[PDB]
């Protein structure tokens, strides 16, 4: 699908059997989703953004279903203001910009 | 590492 | 052009006269810019991001050209973790998410 930036490119997807919304985000290296209390042994990892950084659990090899496009990778969980897809995926389901 | 997200301006 | 994610998706820009490196955030509502001069008034205003907000000054109708592609909206200034080229400015180059 061609997703326009008019709006906030946010699509469903599938995560832990859990559906939610996230957004499509070229300008994070990593996917944060927000609070999830997600099973598996997980590490502790510092990521940041524009304000400074947030403390997350980071899990390995998780799955994730992306609007339909299967991926599975490094997921991060903590107090993001918002579920946000990395390019660690981003890449997985051959998402691009384009103009 | 980096996480870029931006809301709205405030 | 088409650009993958397999790395930042960063590109040159020229503001204010001057070239800078900025990164094509899909995450990012508006586009923010490292500490620098521009021309004309400008407002205090705040922006938020996963570590919190920060404090930027606020220009508007500033022509931004990007990889080649001519846009003129605000942007904004401030202790941004890196140059960050928003919604705000992607969708006036035709910018769009694919896969």
């Amino acid at each position: 699908p061609q997703i326009t930036l008019w709006k906030r490119p946010l699509v469903t997807i599938r995560i832990g059997g859990q559906l939610k919304e996230a957004l499509l985000n070229t300008g994070a290296d990593d996917t944060v989703l927000e609070e999830m209390n997600l099973p598996g042994k997980w590490k502790p990892k510092m990521i940041g953004g524009i304000g400074g950084f947030i403390k997350v659990r980071q899990y390995d090899q998780i799955p994730v279903e992306i609007c339909g496009h299967k991926a599975i990778g490094t997921v991060l969980v903590g107090p993001t203001p918002a579920n946000i897809i990395g390019r660690n995926l981003l890449t997985q389901i051959g998402c691009t910009l384009n103009f | 590492r980096q996480v870029n997200f931006l809301g709205k301006i405030n």
